[PDB]
């Protein structure tokens, strides 16, 4: 259950996409 | 630009802080982590929640200090106040 306890988040997201 | 930079590097960090907290206890986890499992979108929405003082956001005070500093340059610049 922790593979869908994580999900994709900002610090793993590239920068211009999160700006 | 170094908003997002430093917000990253904040929620780097509080994943640390979960997984840790995963290993202590597994039932309190799901809010710990709801705002990993959150799309994007709603991560943004949750953590840009630094306005009135409901203060729910995890997001630390200095951080917070920042956006509210740009924020009020940004209305003196707009002419607001």
């Amino acid at each position: 259950v922790v593979a869908c306890f994580r999900m994709a988040p900002l610090y793993n997201l590239p920068r211009h996409r999160a700006v | 630009d170094d908003f997002v930079a430093k917000l990253q590097d904040n929620q780097r960090f509080r994943y640390n802080e979960v997984m840790q907290a995963l290993n202590m206890s597994a039932a309190l986890t799901a809010r710990k982590t709801k705002e990993f499992r959150s799309p994007p979108q709603e991560q943004i929405n949750m953590l840009l929640n630094f306005k009135d003082d409901k203060s729910e956001c995890p997001c630390p005070e200095e951080i917070r200090d920042q956006l509210l500093d740009f924020h009020e340059d940004l209305m003196t610049h707009c002419g607001i106040e």
